[PDB]
């Protein structure tokens, strides 16, 4: 891994972990998607926490996190996860995340940001300089 | 703040969500 690696990481930690405490737990986990329109179940949430749990005491800290990144486990009936997250953030599907799409699906994961950072994060990824981001750009930034 | 990785962060907790 690298510098930038961990630190889009410290960031996704961040979102789940809600009351604060630095862990999370099956809670935050099933609370979490559930917002995001996934409903997992109580057997399935339990085989993803408990699975990278370590040290006892049923929540997630960062390291615990952090090695889950890497050593994941693999995928079943699944390919395309790009397209299945740009489709959440892309909510009118013209292909086209807007800054005020982008501003509803930070709202919805909590956080709270000024139009000035909405709009810096759109210019990260707007590689062809239109003021929109699209697939072909949102697959470039993760890849 | 960090806009590249508030975006990025974002994106990695909704395909870990996904
Ligand atoms: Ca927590
Ligand atoms: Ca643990
Ligand atoms: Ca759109
Ligand atoms: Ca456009
Ligand atoms: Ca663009």
């Amino acid at each position: 891994l690298t510098e930038e690696q961990i630190a889009e990481f410290k960031e996704a930690f961040s979102l789940f972990d809600k009351d604060g405490d630095g862990t999370i737990t099956t809670k935050e986990l099933g609370t979490v998607m559930r917002s995001l329109g996934q409903n997992p179940t109580e057997a399935e949430l339990q085989d993803m926490i408990n699975e990278v749990d370590a040290d006892g005491n049923g929540t997630i800290d960062f390291p615990e996190f952090l090695t889950m990144m890497a050593r994941k486990m693999k995928d079943t009936d699944s390919e395309e996860e790009i397209r299945e997250a740009f489709r959440v953030f892309d909510k009118d599907g013209n292909g086209y995340i807007s800054a005020a799409e982008l501003r509803h699906v930070m709202t919805n994961l909590g956080e709270k940001l000024t139009d000035e950072e909405v709009d810096e994060m759109i210019r990260e990824a707007d590689i062809d300089g239109d003021g929109q981001v699209n697939y072909e750009e949102f697959v470039q930034m993760m890849t | 703040f960090n806009a590249r990785r508030k975006l990025k962060g974002a994106i990695l907790t909704t395909m870990l969500a996904t």
